[PDB]
């Protein structure tokens, strides 16, 4: 039993991986499964940073 | 000053020396004027101009902050992140603060010391020739002209012809 917040009493937790090239990731479940559909390509590596700003 | 010409017996500057930091004013009966003596002006310059660039470039590297972030259960190591990156500034702003301060002073001295020595220049050329008045002057016993003057400015001021 949760509070609601945005009016769910149900929650969703969230997983990430870097998955290297020529290697594969393998899924089972028997629910509660939120796949993937889009994954994002790392093309651009360099400097950068998050800045925190109004 | 430590070295008790500026503001000392030299009591004030010169407004109408323009030219130079430091040098002469003549007065005889072909007129009078300053005149900078570049040596030891060009000197000073060379030295201030290496000090500036030197403070500059020493505080080239110095400690770079970058945006870490932590959740609710990282309270300790978030904390130990700001401290760390406060305790770096303050380290760096203190170095920063501190060097301006001790070079300033350096450099006011510096100054006075080059006036000083480039009187002593002077009064070790005519030795006995002048009356040393005592305020950063000097009377001829003999008639000095514009020549006369100019080998004072020189370093050829020949003593024993007066
Ligand atoms: C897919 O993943 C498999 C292993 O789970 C990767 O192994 C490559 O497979 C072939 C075997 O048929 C080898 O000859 C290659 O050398 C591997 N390629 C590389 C570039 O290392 C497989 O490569 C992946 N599929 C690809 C690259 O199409
Ligand atoms: C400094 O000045 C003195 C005096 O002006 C110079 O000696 C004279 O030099 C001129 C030009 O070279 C000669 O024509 C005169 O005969 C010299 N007269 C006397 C009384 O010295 C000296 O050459 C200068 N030295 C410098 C600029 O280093």
């Amino acid at each position: 039993t949760r509070s609601k917040v945005n009016g769910q009493s149900g929650r969703m937790e969230f997983f990430w991986t870097i998955l290297k090239p020529n290697d594969a990731i393998n899924f089972e479940s028997n629910g509660n499964f939120i796949a993937p559909e889009y994954a994002y390509k790392i093309v651009k590596k360099g400097d950068s940073t998050i800045m925190k700003s109004e | 000053g430590l070295f008790g010409a500026i503001a000392g017996f030299i009591e004030g500057g010169w407004q109408g020396m323009v030219d130079g930091w430091y040098g002469y004013h003549h007065s005889n009966e072909q007129g009078s004027g300053y005149a900078a003596d570049k040596e030891s002006t060009q000197k000073a310059i060379d030295g201030v101009t290496n000090k500036v660039n030197s403070i500059i470039d020493k505080m080239n590297t110095q400690f770079e902050a970058v945006g870490r972030e932590f959740n609710n259960l990282e309270r300790r190591i978030e904390n130990l992140n700001k401290k760390m990156e406060d305790g770096f500034l303050d380290v760096w702003t203190y170095n920063a603060e501190l060097l301006v301060l001790m070079e300033n002073e350096r450099t006011l001295d510096f100054h006075d010391s080059n006036v000083k020595n480039l009187y002593d220049k002077v009064r070790l050329q005519l030795r006995d020739n002048a009356k040393e008045l005592g305020n950063g002057c000097f009377e001829f016993y003999h008639k000095c002209d514009n020549e006369c003057m100019e080998s004072v400015r020189n370093g050829t001021y020949d003593y024993p012809q007066y």
